[PDB]
């Protein structure tokens, strides 16, 4: 009974390392993508400035 | 045809195409940062419904 209970508790509480590592990598690439997008977007008011004159 | 000071139709054309390009740029930036092609129903209504149900 203890072996089966430990197995069931692992199914519910213990983490899946493959899925979690995949999710972590996906989150990291998403963070870099948002970094690049934000860096590009921080330059539109520069285009506004170059028009003034 | 004449050379005027009060109206600048070429300026209006440039402003219109500039706003169009800016809107396209903002849409592309939103899709790139979000990672989703459909971030509102105006992108694709049936696509949004299908993606939500899936």
């Amino acid at each position: 009974i203890n072996e089966n209970v430990n197995a069931s508790k692992s199914r519910i509480k213990d983490t899946d390392f493959a899925k979690e590592t995949t999710a972590l990598t996906k989150s990291q690439i998403l963070s870099q993508a948002s970094s690049s997008v934000l860096a590009q977007a921080k330059q539109a008011p520069n285009a506004a400035l170059s028009l003034l004159g | 045809m004449a050379v005027n000071v009060n109206t600048n139709v070429a300026a209006m054309t440039a402003q219109r195409y500039l706003t169009g390009a800016t809107n396209a740029q903002q849409t592309s930036m939103e899709r790139l940062s979000s990672g989703f092609k459909i971030n509102s129903a105006k992108d694709d209504a049936a696509g949004l419904q299908i993606s939500n149900r899936l």
